[PDB]
């Protein structure tokens, strides 16, 4: 709706920075397991 | 009549799907028309239909243990 | 045969119960258990809203079958009118003085 | 005043629309997905034996 | 409802009332601009009197844009409104909202 | 301090926010177990192993969406955050009793996840079906820990229930009648009525699933003289409800967002509303045998359920099309909450529809088990109350939070979303119709296309979940404040401000009894 | 009441520094996308 | 002085909550170690910590009404809903048990010989022990019914005693049941038959064990004054629950020791 | 059977006093006089090894995992007959 | 000058919707019928032309030649 | 004026079509000048110099209808980031092909898909409108 | 017996800032701090068992 | 069986399979209706400067949109509910075969006259010959009389299974203690596909059904070929 103007304004770099690392969360630990999928399989 | 068929057929006390009964009272029909036949010294032959029929519909691994209870003596059902 | 024995209401409750109680002998409700009745509305009866402060919420059901009540926050001050009906309502003071 | 649509939308448009067709059509035929397609009309049929 | 003719003559004399406050000028064109219709000129005459009396020019001039955007896609509804409160915007001296330049960005 | 706060609450937003934090973290869990899903039939041929370890990721997908995520954030979430702030009063009839439903559910996952650990996993379907999920072809203790992980679900929602219908009928104002009450309100009594009278049912059909295979009971075992198809129906007599329970408190937030955002005071119809919900609760208790229709009932009875399961359609039209007489004439403002609710409008209706094809027995012989009841379904949970849930999300945020969402981002947020589910579930109707049967992890050669396609929709969802933490972040990065609400005069909830104080209502509202 | 309140002080979390938050929220959502891989990984390393 | 003007009760920030839900992890782990990794330590944990749970809980609901006077009657109306809408599920759950007893009964199945009972089983008789117990039972219906009379009517000695009379009627019928349990030739692994009557009566009886026990909550709560003649829910609620109690066990005499043998 | 004892079988804690000492209690009596003329005691059945009772699918988690919870050697077979 | 003629002024909502309310059903019927010639006709014929002129002792010949039975070689 | 979050209970200002005379005024406080063109106002409006009748609009309201209802470029900005978000999602799927993917079945190759066809001609699969309707028997070619 | 509720209502009224579980005295602590652990050790244990019933044990 | 790329049903072996797919088409246009008619209004109530906010009158339209989709569904049951009844009027088989789900194969067992039964494998896919199905093949048909009126019996000797051929217009679930009766009637010779449609356990997906369906003659010798 209406709002203040923000009290800690985040920059396009820190957007950046702050989308770049929340991807790397959810697809680091995935892309490990996946990997190694064929490497658990074969026992 | 004929003791010679093709299959069970069409039975309007079991009209539905489910034919687990059609079976069973067959199976039982027989059994129970196969003693006295074979007691009051009568004839066996009258209780052949029953036997087409039942084996027709009941699966193998029913008649089976079936008979495997009836020989034990531990068939449920009243013969 | 009775022989008594069972405290009543006006001799054990407590705490707030008793004082919904007493207060509701006297006639009074300071504790909104009761729904307000209405007064003509007008600018020279308006409808009193009693606060324990300063302002309250107060909702309108313009008429009588309305399904949405209109909601307004009352002031301290002149009577203050139902954004949809004009209806009259006056901020007055409750039974604890502020 | 002029808002960030104003100024950086028709890059965002153009480079983000160009950049979303590339990878696709890249993805779509130059890795080996197999997409596995009618074979009518496609397919000579031979001899199974 | 009722006919068109006591819609029209009931927002007349609403604002009509020689005592009418803000609170009531403001309730009543924030009530009109819910129907589906663009005000009567008269009912709109009427209006803009009643800011003269209150001393709002202001609320005269947002008054004239509320009318515009009620007529939606219906270009010519506006026009015909503007001409016939010509002799009221001329004697209360009204500017229009495009005299103003208020139709700008 | 934070222990009595968070741990020891007795406040019905406390306790509100606790249940939006569980269920956004089990939504993380249901969307990776989603993934490795498409991820199996992304390709031809085999990835993880057996139908047994797909099963097991199958399965907890769907107890971890429903009970985990969707019903912890649109009854326990919005519903204790909103209920009270919507009829003036000051928490929940039995605030302490509120907690404990809240405390219940994280005991409740945690057996849930144990059983995927222990043993081979329960790999039964969200229906656990018996034999399959017997002592014999599932022995062990996972699906017993799956038992009981459902038992507290269910003893949680039960109370929730209890607390909601008490609170919605004896806490308002004493001049409001309940002819006066929001929507979303009448919404959650229902749903609660519901929930009181279904859960109950799937308790007692699990404990004799639990006995039989622990205890020697033989309730579903033929050599007892049990029936395996009993189970059945008492899982489907709570199976329906279940799924009117889930879409509910969606259908009470999206007439909220479309009233608010089309200018208007108040929704089209709003007895027809609150007669529809009635009616939808009403009808959704005695249609569960239309998940039965290849199981070998009578013809007449299969009749008795395509035809009664079909008129749910005729009160759920009159919500679709009063949504759309409120629409009327409003002043639109496009903002993401009510591009969401459009969505849903739209969404819910195709996945209503092919609800109704499903609903003729003779045609569900051949659609019955095959992706196209996968496709329904998912139209109306994952475009449905999905689509509800974030459109109320993006919407309250603001007041729950005090900061407001960056609404550019929350726009790009809901375009991918759109594209991937409908990327990911619309060729599914096209894999049933052709054959392709559920729960497979491998399909014939010719359904390979449609397959790849969905797997592929499914990673743009990914994408769009990821996206969605980042402008949570932004939000209470940037701390932009709130400053004022439009149409308060209407809409209750907003009117203590933004975030309300912890303490609302402390004296009363003032209603005229006119 | 005894409680803090207003924006930023009725959540279980803090957030008065964003990056201090980009890190709770990673662990967070990301801790529970995690599980599932790695419950199949286990399932796999067992036999 | 000046704070809240509505009737309703925020209460203090509670424990009892939390541990009562980590009480449900524990009982129930408990229970899977027990079934499966033959252990009861954590299921003996579990059942401490509820019992503890339970009575604070309760404890303090005492302080508050009793003591406190947060009961006003906004508040008591609102715990009338909750028990009534607790008695509703309550109902709900016992008709599940009912639903698989007709469904087994009506369509025995050819592996019990395609009747009802199934053969092999020798039911019990009832106009033997399960009449004693209909009669128990319903005689404690008029008890309960005698000491709430003497309660509004302010008899501290009749409701004492007619409360006293309920009790052990009640007590009276769980131990002929437990005889019976022993006495019975059929066990809860003979079939559908001893499912469907273990599991429906156990249940019962685990309820009027628990009914029994908050009517010994009353007993005591009236011993010391607790009850006023005109408030005394946690007496209704426990005479509600117990009149709920009798309503199955008429249910459970005429479907399965009656019709259903 | 029906019923009809006059009136007085509503209101009056003195009433349902009269109730329960003049009509609820003397029923249990008489009940548990019947129950005595009735219930000396039954002979056991015979054991016939039916395959749809004594269902053995686990064990029983507790003693020797063979005997129900109420087990009582005298009416209740194991799955091979009587204990003695 | 000239006097503007005075214009439609009420229910302009209500006219723009009764015009559009037919609009929509006559699209919506399309679609419909249009499924109902394209795809639901052109069906019931293909099954009534494929089963007029034929024989399925023709067609089991065929197919018992090609050598895809295992009961009939 | 400069509105405060602390002032929720207060009345509010708004700009919107449909409540075009807010409950209160943009501005609240006025300056020497202002108080002396709010004097002006009471006189006849004809006085008053188009400044003075814009300064006038601009003291009661914050934007007028032409700067309320302005259009944004905003949707571009939309478009395109999604466009983008849907580009970066083919990379995780080359990812995916490149290092999870395992060979798909030996029956996808050439040989075994036109020995497959063949057999599937053969069987007459779909002969009414599927796969096979699709063949001509006669000429050995795809109906066309 | 005799009625002492009155003794209580005055000693649960106290304005000593206690919450009511701990408003009756030094026991309710002792009792709650009995419940507290038998609470947090028994799921400590409830985990160990998740955590070894997880592995195939021969 | 399914080809690559389709969209909708296999085509049509039985003649309830084909009533099916025309009831299919029917209720098919009406939902593109009731869509395309929902879509149009959506798009309506979004496109116009035009606004009336203020109360309308519920009642009045309400008829409408309660009164037309009654005439709808009415439309859609007749059909539905006679195609099912249809489908239940078994009425004089000459054969009757018993099909029995087991955790990974399924079993035939044709006893009219004779004991006729075996087991029926998905062949391995590492053992299909050129040309053959990858997950559809299996080692022994089950060879049934072309225009012919059969009436199966489903059940299973384990978890639950279903028995399913689209093409035919089956699905019968197959359940321990329990015999499901259906009626099978192919119009055509040919081969038949269909998998097992109710979740089993580890090879689910591996347990296909093929129906192989000659003249009565060719039958009759291949039932005295398997014993
Ligand atoms: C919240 C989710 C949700 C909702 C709301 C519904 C809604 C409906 N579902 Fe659905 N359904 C599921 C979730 C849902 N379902 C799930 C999870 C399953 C699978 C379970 C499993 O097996 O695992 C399932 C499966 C399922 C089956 C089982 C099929 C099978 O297994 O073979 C059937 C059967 O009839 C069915 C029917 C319907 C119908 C008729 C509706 C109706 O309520 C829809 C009514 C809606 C509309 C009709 C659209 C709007 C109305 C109009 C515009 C009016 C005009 C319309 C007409 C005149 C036609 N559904
Ligand atoms: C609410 C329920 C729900 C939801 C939302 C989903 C969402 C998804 N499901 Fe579904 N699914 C089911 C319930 C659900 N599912 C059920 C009942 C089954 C049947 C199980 C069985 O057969 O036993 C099933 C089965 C199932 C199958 C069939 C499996 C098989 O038969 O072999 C497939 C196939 O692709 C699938 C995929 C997906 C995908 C790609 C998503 C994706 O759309 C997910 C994308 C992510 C989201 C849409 C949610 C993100 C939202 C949040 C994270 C909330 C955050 C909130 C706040 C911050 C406040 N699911
Ligand atoms: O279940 O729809
Ligand atoms: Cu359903
Ligand atoms: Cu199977
Ligand atoms: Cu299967
Ligand atoms: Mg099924
Ligand atoms: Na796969
Ligand atoms: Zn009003």
């Amino acid at each position: 709706i209406t709002a203040k103007p923000a009290k800690t304004p985040t920059s396009p770099k820190e957007q950046a920075i702050g989308l770049s690392v929340t991807f790397l969360s959810f697809l680091l630990p995935a892309g490990w397991v996946l990997y190694h999928l064929d490497n658990y399989k074969k026992s | 009549k004929i003791k010679n068929y093709q299959t069970a057929p069409f039975d309007s006390r079991f009209p539905n799907q489910n034919q687990t009964r059609n079976c069973w009272q067959n199976y039982l029909d027989f059994h129970r028309c196969e003693k006295a036949m074979t007691a009051k010294g009568g004839d066996v032959s009258v209780c052949e239909w029953y036997r087409r029929v039942y084996k027709s519909l009941c699966p193998i691994s029913w008649v089976s243990t079936w008979d495997d209870r009836r020989a034990e003596g531990t068939f449920p059902g009243k013969i | 045969a009775s022989g008594g024995g069972v405290p009543t209401d006006e001799e054990q409750a407590t705490g707030l119960e008793r004082e919904v109680m007493l207060a509701a002998r006297k006639g009074q409700d300071p504790y909104n258990i009761l729904a307000p009745k209405a007064t003509s509305g007008t600018k020279e009866d308006p409808n009193l809203v009693p606060s324990i402060t300063n302002k309250r919420i107060v909702g309108c059901i313009c008429e009588e079958d309305n399904s949405t009540v209109i909601w307004f926050w009352l002031h301290k001050g002149e009577a203050q009118r139902c954004p949809s009906c004009g209806t009259h309502y006056k901020l007055v003071p409750h039974q604890l003085a502020h | 005043a002029p808002d960030f649509h104003d100024k950086y939308g028709n890059a965002v448009l153009a480079s983000g629309a160009t950049f979303c067709v590339a990878v696709w059509v890249y993805m779509a035929t130059q890795i080996g997905i197999e997409w596995n397609p009618s074979p009518v009309g496609r397919v000579t049929p031979k001899e199974w034996r | 409802h009722e006919t068109d003719e006591e819609f029209d003559a009931r927002w007349v004399t609403y604002f009509n009332k020689p005592d009418i406050d803000a609170w009531e000028l403001r309730k009543g064109m924030n009530t009109l601009v819910g129907y589906d219709l663009v005000p009567e000129p008269k009912i709109i005459d009427a209006a803009l009197r009643a800011c003269r009396r209150l001393n709002d020019f202001a609320s005269a001039v947002r008054i004239l844009e509320v009318v515009k955007d009620k007529a939606g896609p219906h270009k010519e509804i506006y026009p015909y409104v503007i001409q016939e409160l010509r002799p009221t915007l001329n004697e209360l001296g009204i500017s229009t909202p495009e005299e103003l330049g208020l139709d700008k960005v | 301090m934070f222990i009595n706060r968070w741990l020891f609450s007795t406040n019905h937003k406390d306790i509100g926010t606790l249940y939006l934090l569980f269920g956004a973290w089990a939504g993380m869990v249901g969307t990776a177990l989603s993934l490795l899903i498409r991820a199996e039939l992304g390709q031809p041929g085999t990835l993880l192993g057996d139908d047994q370890i797909y099963n097991v990721v199958v399965t907890a997908h769907a107890f971890v969406m429903i009970f985990f995520m969707v019903m912890p954030i649109m009854i326990g979430g919005f519903g204790n955050w909103l209920v009270p702030l919507m009829i003036g009063a000051p928490d929940m009839a039995f605030p302490r009793m509120n907690n404990m439903s809240f405390w219940l559910l994280p005991p409740s996952f945690l057996l849930l996840l144990a059983s995927s650990m222990v043993e081979a996993g329960a790999g039964t379907g969200w229906t656990v079906y018996p034999p399959l999920a017997g002592n014999l072809a599932h022995a062990g203790a996972s699906v017993d820990l799956t038992i009981f992980s459902l038992h507290l679900a269910g003893v949680s929602s039960i109370l929730g229930a209890i607390n909601f219908i008490t609170t919605i009928i004896n806490m308002k104002p004493p001049a409001m009648s309940q002819y006066q009450t929001p929507l979303f309100v009448w919404s959650v009594m229902i749903t609660a009525v519901l929930l009181l009278l279904s859960l109950p049912v799937l308790a007692a059909g699990i404990t004799m699933l639990l006995t039989d295979r622990n205890l020697n009971t033989t309730f579903f075992d033929p050599a007892g003289g049990g029936d395996p198809i009993l189970y059945q129906h008492l899982f489907w007599f709570f199976g329906h409800p279940e799924v009117y329970i889930l879409i509910l408190p969606g259908f009470g937030m999206i007439s909220h967002i479309v009233t608010y955002y089309s200018g208007k005071k108040e929704p089209f119809g709003y007895m027809g509303m609150v007669w529809a919900m009635m009616s939808i609760g009403f009808l959704g208790f005695i249609v569960w045998a239309h998940h039965m229709f290849t199981v070998g009932m009578d013809v007449d009875t299969r009749a008795y359920f395509t035809s009664a399961t079909m008129i749910i359609a005729i009160p759920t039209g009159v919500k679709v099309f009063s949504w759309l007489a409120t629409l009327h004439g409003g002043n639109i403002k496009w903002s993401p909450a009510m591009m969401w609710a459009l969505g849903f409008i739209f969404l819910f209706t195709v996945g209503g529809l092919t609800g109704i094809v499903l609903a003729n027995s003779s045609l569900d012989i051949v659609l019955h088990d095959t992706y196209y009841v996968v496709a329904h379904f998912h139209y109306v949970l994952s475009m449905g109350a999905v689509f509800a849930i974030m459109g109320g999300f993006v919407h309250w945020f603001p007041l729950f939070s005090g900061y407001t969402l960056n609404d550019t981002w929350a726009k790009i947020h809901f375009a991918i979303m759109f594209v991937g589910v409908n990327m990911t579930f619309f060729p599914q109707h096209f894999l049933g119709l052709s054959g392709m049967p559920r729960r497979y992890s491998d399909y014939p050669d010719a359904y390979t296309m449609w397959n790849t396609i969905s797997s592929m929709g499914s990673f743009i969802s990914l994408t769009a979940v990821m996206l969605m933490v980042f402008i949570i972040w932004e939000a209470f990065a940037s701390k932009r404040e709130v400053l004022t609400v439009d149409l308060t005069t209407t809409n209750l909830e907003w009117l203590n401000g933004c975030p309300p104080p912890y303490h609302t209502f402390e004296e009363p509202t003032y209603v005229n009894l006119k | 009441s005894h409680y803090e309140e207003g924006p930023g002080k009725n959540i279980p979390f803090s957030v008065e520094n964003k990056w201090r938050l980009l890190a709770m929220m990673t662990l967070f959502f990301g801790s529970g996308f995690a599980a599932p891989f790695f419950i199949v990984r286990h399932q796999l390393l067992k036999k | 002085m000046t704070h809240q003007t509505h009737a309703y009760h925020m209460v203090n920030p509670s424990p009892w909550p939390l541990t009562g839900a980590l009480s449900a992890l524990l009982m129930t782990s408990g229970l899977t170690m027990w079934f499966h990794f033959n252990s009861m330590t954590l299921l003996m944990i579990g059942l401490t910590t509820n019992m503890l749970t339970m009575y604070q809980w309760w404890r303090d609901v005492i302080r508050e009404s009793t003591f406190q006077g947060h009961h006003t009657p906004a508040v008591q109306k609102g715990l009338r809903y909750g028990m009534i809408l607790f008695i509703i599920s309550e109902v709900l759950f016992f008709t599940g048990f009912f639903w698989a007893f007709y469904h087994s009964s009506l369509a025995p199945t050819p592996e019990l010989g395609g009747c009802w009972p199934p053969t092999g089983i020798h039911p019990l008789n009832p106009l033997e022990v399960p009449l004693l117990n209909t009669s128990v039972l319903l005689a404690s219906g008029v008890s309960i019914t005698w000491a709430h009379h003497s309660l509004m009517e302010g008899d501290r000695k009749h409701m004492l005693q007619a409360l006293f009379i309920t009790i052990t009627l009640g007590v009276y019928f769980t131990l002929l049941q437990a005889s019976e349990y022993y006495e019975a030739p059929f066990t809860i692994s003979d079939g559908v038959y001893g499912s469907t009557f273990f599991v429906a009566t156990g249940f019962h009886g685990l309820h009027v064990i628990i009914g029994s026990t908050f009517l010994i909550v009353c007993f005591f709560r009236q011993l010391k004054f607790h009850f006023t003649s005109n408030h005394h829910f946690g007496f209704e609620a426990g005479a509600w629950y117990w009149h709920f109690v009798d309503v199955v066990w008429l249910f459970l005499y005429v479907s399965i020791y009656w019709w259903g043998s | 059977a029906s019923a009809a004892k006059g009136d007085h079988g509503g209101t009056g804690a003195r009433t349902w006093r009269f109730l329960t000492f003049g009509l609820a209690l003397p029923s249990v009596a008489l009940c548990t006089l019947n129950s005595w003329l009735h219930s000396g005691h039954r002979e056991r059945p015979a054991f016939i090894p039916y395959h749809h009772l004594r269902i053995r699918t686990k064990p029983f988690s507790w003693g020797d995992g063979n005997h129900t919870f109420f087990h009582n050697p005298r009416v209740n077979p194991l799955p091979t007959g009587y204990e003695k | 000058s000239t006097a503007l003629a005075k214009p439609q002024m009420r229910g302009l909502l209500a006219r723009r919707l009764r015009f559009h309310i037919v609009g929509a059903f006559m699209v919506s019927l399309g679609f419909a019928t249009f499924y109902k010639f394209a795809v639901a006709e052109k069906r019931k014929k293909a099954y009534a032309d494929f089963y007029r002129n034929y024989d399925s002792m023709k067609d089991f010949e065929e197919m018992r030649k090609a050598g895809i039975f295992q009961s009939a070689k | 004026s400069v509105v405060k979050s602390e002032d929720y209970a207060l009345p509010s200002y708004v700009d919107r079509r449909d409540y075009p005379l807010p409950d209160v005024a943009h501005v609240k406080n006025l300056s020497a000048s202002q108080k002396a063109l709010k004097e002006k106002e009471k006189a006849s409006w004809s006085s008053l110099s188009i400044d003075e009748k814009v300064e006038l609009y601009r003291l009661k309201f914050k934007e007028s209808f032409a700067e309320m209802n302005r259009s944004t470029n905003e949707w571009k900005t939309v478009v395109g980031a999604a466009m983008f978000f849907i580009g970066f999602t083919a990379l995780l799927l080359i990812w995916e092909k490149h290092y999870v993917y395992g060979p798909i079945p030996h029956t996808f190759e050439e040989e075994w898909v036109a020995k497959q066809t063949k057999r599937m001609l053969d069987m007459k699969v779909a002969p009414i409108q599927g796969f096979s309707a699709k063949w001509d028997y006669d000429k050995n070619e795809w109906k066309k | 017996f005799e009625n002492r509720v009155a003794e209580k209502q005055k000693l649960f009224q106290e304005d000593n800032g206690l919450p009511v579980h701990l408003k009756g005295g030094a026991t309710d602590n002792i009792l709650y701090r009995v419940t507290m652990t038998l609470c947090l050790g028994g799921t400590l244990y409830s985990l160990y068992c998740l955590g070894w019933a997880s592995f195939p044990h021969k | 069986m399914a080809y690559p790329m389709q969209l909708g049903f296999q085509d049509a072996t039985s003649p309830i399979m084909e009533e099916l797919l025309h009831f299919h088409d029917h209720t098919l246009m009406i939902v593109f209706l009731i869509s395309s008619l929902v879509l149009y209004i959506i798009s309506l109530m979004l496109t116009t400067k035009l606004t009336h906010t203020s109360t309308m009158d519920a009642q009045e339209v309400e008829t409408i949109w309660t009164i037309l989709p009654a005439i709808i569904l009415i439309l859609i049951a007749l059909p539905s509910l006679r195609i099912l009844y249809m489908m239940d009027e078994i009425n004089n088989p000459s054969l009757t075969v018993k099909t029995m789900g087991h955790q990974w194969y399924w079993s035939y067992e044709y006893t009219d006259y004779e004991d006729l039964s075996f087991d029926s494998y998905m062949i391995p896919t590492s053992e299909l010959k050129p040309g053959e199905l990858r997950l559809l093949e299996v080692d022994n048909r089950v060879v049934l009389p072309m225009e012919m009126t059969i009436r199966m019996l489903v059940s299973s000797e384990d978890v639950l299974h279903s028995w399913a051929v689209p093409s035919l217009g089956l699905k019968t679930d197959a359940i321990p203690g329990r015999l499901n009766q259906t009626t099978l009637m192919s119009s055509r010779p040919g081969l038949y596909y269909g998998q097992c449609s109710e979740i089993c356990g580890s090879n689910h997906s591996f347990m296909p059904i093929v129906l192989e369906l000659v003249p009565l003659k060719y039958f009759e010798k291949w039932s005295a070929s398997m014993l």
